């Protein structure tokens, strides 16, 4: 890749064709554990203790690996042989598969490649420090993550992709943390998965078990209008990492017991005296695993697609999902009818399969779904973006002369930023007059006491609309 | 990719001795296939229609 | 009863389609036309009667529907299109165009007029004169073959 | 979410060609036209259904393509143009098309739109009229065949 | 590299001919039109492929040439073409175009771009209409078939 003489080169290569867009509104941070974390001259992760935590804007793929690594391997791979053969031991038949026994809980860099394959845009990456393959995640440095991303104002997303594996009091304390800092900070959003049981199969009604443990987390109740949980993990088409001599080889005929042989794959190599032919059938049965993962970064890019298309004040719900083979678990509708709607208020939503399809995003509803307001994700979500917009465009009358002059410049303003929303079709009504007001003045929202200290008041009310969920059909005979 | 239309000759009857091959450089627009059944005509004195007889296929 | 006629201005398009119906730019146009149908006939002439001939029904035809937009650079419609012109693959479609006002009883945008279009695939696709010395706007051009259109009472 | 529309007067041609693509005064044209497609269809009735016919498609068509330039009185490009229609010796050649755009994230000139012409040959070639009374320009025309042309996605 | 166009009022035409080189009159016109060329070809239409047709070189034609002058009342040029329209005897000439400028290193007068024409002979000769109330000039016009015209480079 050094080259002197002027002209073209070939190289020879295998990877995934890349995708990037540009997104405005879905900011997204992920807090995890990385390979490297190395950024112009400084190693953040030098030191075993004195870690470096800081974020950095990312906007691609290519960028990542430009400063954090890819993954590690993951040292619990094995593939099966069944041999079909005669009475007399003659080979009529032979087949290979793989199978993965327990992963690895390090998994950013999966998450990234599923994130950027549904469409996301620019993110923050923040490093809590490096992958290991004892497996540990601890609490403190998860936390410490999390407050660090406090600094940075463009965040909009909360993700913490490896949360799954955490204990059931850890990831209540965590959840709870990020929620008060998304009351505190009053424009982010925090999006959670669903523990399930880690077994292999997963028994029948796992999610009814999963839901009531679920329930049962200790969180702060009047929170809970900052946040949204989705079901269950899903099944997608990349390949894991490996290293050739710790893939683990067993083999069977005509139906028996396994047993498990005494070389690995470096072992049936050619190039160190071994059988290519079967070579090169493990490869391919290796090849064919698929991945698992947690649906958060998914739902992530697909909120940045809906915004670009269909608008914030939609709902993301009823899209298709990029990449993916299939959900874990099925779930049917009398067991969403337990799922959507609750005595405690703690709505879950779905992905489902739909024939003719594929897999969709069911369910558009809040971790508060009995509060009259904050029900819907959408209607959260374009406050947010509201509020926001409307403080940027106040910040630069900050130290201006309390006066009347500065009331009616600051009121003009937000008067003329709710007018572009009104048209663009986000608030209701058939004229302005109808859609919003916006009011501020002495003995109005104001006090005398108040001018003599530096405080502004304004008055601003807004209306939205909500959308339907159930549709009702009724039939009879016609008489001829 | 684009087919082309084939000519293959042969010099058997039975077409198992292929002697060439020619291939169009460019296909035609179309096309056309004609059929066609011999029948006998006849007909009794006074009679009104007939049922034709069969004679053979062209 | 009526006194005062409706305004032009204030309509709507919507393709009742793969998934276009949700994409917000899809519904924006510049102009729409071509809604109108045609009766023809042949004429017979009767010997002994002088006053008048006779004029017979034969079939009916329809105009081609001709929309107008500012050139827009990413289109799943336009994709659509390329995908029947160019492959040779046509899947038609379904569309509504409604005619809009403003209903009150406080105010709110409600469809005045609506007609269904059945089995509309592209025909025609262009993009207007690229010229040095003038302020002007690339406007692009769609023509569409339908089969009918009726009246959603 | 789109809000204004693109502007049709800042654009450039380039020839992908002999050695024409390097040659700045072969970019610069005063006009650039005929970017259309048509498909062309019959019409087929059917005995006992009188609400429409059908329509079937049959084959697609192209328009020529039209540039025009003030007098350049040594080029390559005319040149290559005059080999094909005195001495009947034709070589095709691939174009494309360009509109234009200011992108800044400080500012920089960039395409923003661009079609690819495929296998282009002369059709015909002009210079307008010379008069004794008016202000005016030579101005030179030619026109061109091609295969089809596709958008570079 | 060019920064401005040429200008289109300052012409000539020059008579290669029995000896009408020399006579100053015949060099002096209003008006010269004409001079474009054009290919014609025929239409293909290859079974199996859908995207395009194939179009094939057919023959090559050319416009007329047309001269307007106020009227000459006795021109030998003139009596060449009646020579040829009343007594059914042609003999074709040869013809140059020249487009003029003004050239310095003082300035001079020196020809810009010049075309040979081939192989001329009378088409068509009128005058203008006698009108008792307008102010107008006795204007004639001729013109005039030919094989080819080329490039003097």
């Amino acid at each position: 890749s050094t080259y002197k003489t002027p002209g073209v080169y070939i190289e020879e290569i295998s990877k995934f064709p890349p995708s990037i867009a540009q997104v405005e509104t879905a900011i997204p941070a992920f807090i995890g554990y990385t390979q490297i974390a190395k950024v112009g001259v400084e190693n953040f992760h030098t030191d075993a203790d004195n870690l470096i935590l800081r974020p950095v804007r990312i906007t691609s793929l290519l960028e990542y690996e430009q400063f954090f690594g890819k993954a590690i391997n993951e040292t619990t791979i094995q593939v099966v042989i069944q041999d079909t053969t005669d009475s007399r031991g003659n080979l009529t038949e032979r087949k290979a598969s793989a199978r993965i026994t327990s992963p690895s809980p390090h998994n950013l860099y999966y998450s990234m490649q599923a994130y950027f394959a549904n469409g996301g845009g620019p993110c923050y990456i923040v490093s809590v420090g490096p992958m290991s393959n004892t497996g540990t995640i601890q609490l403190e440095a998860l936390q410490n993550g999390l407050a660090e991303v406090a600094k940075e104002d463009e965040v909009t997303l909360l993700v913490f992709p490896e949360s799954q594996s955490l204990s059931d009091e850890n990831y209540a304390a965590l959840m709870s943390a990020a929620l008060e800092q998304c009351a505190n900070l009053q424009d982010r959003f925090t999006v959670m998965d669903l523990k399930l049981p880690a077994t292999r199969p997963i028994p029948a009604n796992a999610i009814v078990g999963a839901s009531n443990a679920f329930r049962d987390l200790s969180l702060p109740q009047d929170n809970l209008k900052y946040g949204a949980c989705y079901a269950p993990d899903i099944e997608t088409i990349f390949n894991y990492f490996y290293q050739e001599d710790a893939v683990t080889i067993f083999r069977s005929v005509n139906g028996g017991a396994e047993e498990q042989d005494t070389l690995t794959m470096a072992g049936y190599n050619p190039a160190n005296g071994g059988d290519g032919i079967q070579y090169a059938l493990i490869e391919s049965a290796i090849d064919q695993l698929p991945l698992i993962l947690p649906p958060s970064p998914l739902v992530v890019g697909q909120y940045a697609r809906t915004d670009n298309t269909r608008g914030v004040w939609k709902a993301p719900a009823n899209v298709a999902l990029s990449s993916v083979i299939k959900p874990v678990l099925k779930i049917t509708n009398e067991q969403q009818n337990n799922l959507n709607v609750h005595p405690t208020g703690k709505s879950i939503n779905a992905i489902r399969a739909f024939t003719g399809k594929g897999t969709l995003i069911w369910g558009a509803r809040t971790l508060a779904g009995n509060d009259n307001e904050w029900r819907y994700v959408s209607v959260r979500r374009f406050f947010n973006m509201a509020e926001e917009s409307i403080k940027k465009g106040s910040e630069p009358f900050v130290f201006e002369p309390n006066d009347a002059n500065t009331w009616t410049k600051v009121k003009a303003m937000i008067e003329n930023f709710l007018t572009l929303q009104w048209r663009a079709g986000a608030l209701a009504g058939a004229k302005p007059e109808q859609a919003f007001y916006v009011k501020i003045g002495l003995n109005e929202t104001m006090t005398a006491l108040d001018i003599l200290e530096g405080r502004m008041i304004v008055e601003i009310g807004m209306a939205v609309v909500r959308p339907a969920e159930f549709i009702i059909l009724k039939f009879s005979h016609k008489m001829q | 990719a684009l087919t082309k239309v084939k000519l293959l000759a042969y010099q058997d009857k039975r077409f198992e001795n292929k002697l060439g091959e020619f291939e169009l450089p460019i296909n035609p627009e179309q096309f056309s296939q004609s059929f066609k059944v011999e029948y006998n005509r006849e007909q009794a004195q006074g009679s009104q229609r007939n049922d034709p007889e069969f004679k053979f296929t062209k | 009863i009526r006194t005062y006629p409706p305004v032009s201005f204030f309509f709507e398009v919507v393709f009742q389609g793969e998934n276009l119906d949700k994409d917000v730019v899809e519904t924006r146009f510049q102009s729409v036309t071509g809604l109108s149908v045609d009766m023809q006939t042949e004429t017979l002439k009767e010997g002994g009667e002088n006053r008048f001939e006779h004029i017979l029904p034969v079939r009916t035809k329809y105009d081609p529907l001709v929309l107008k937009r500012g050139l827009v650079n990413d289109s799943q419609m336009v994709k659509w299109c390329m995908d029947a012109i160019l492959n040779f693959d046509i899947r038609p479609m379904n569309l509504l165009v409604r005619l809009l006002h403003i209903e009150r009883s406080s105010s709110t945008i409600a469809p005045l007029m609506t007609w269904k279009v059945i089995n509309a695939w592209p025909k025609k696709w262009s993009v207007s004169e690229f010229n040095a010395e003038q302020n002007s706007i690339a406007v692009e051009s769609l023509e569409l073959n339908y089969s009918y259109f009726e009246t959603l009472k």
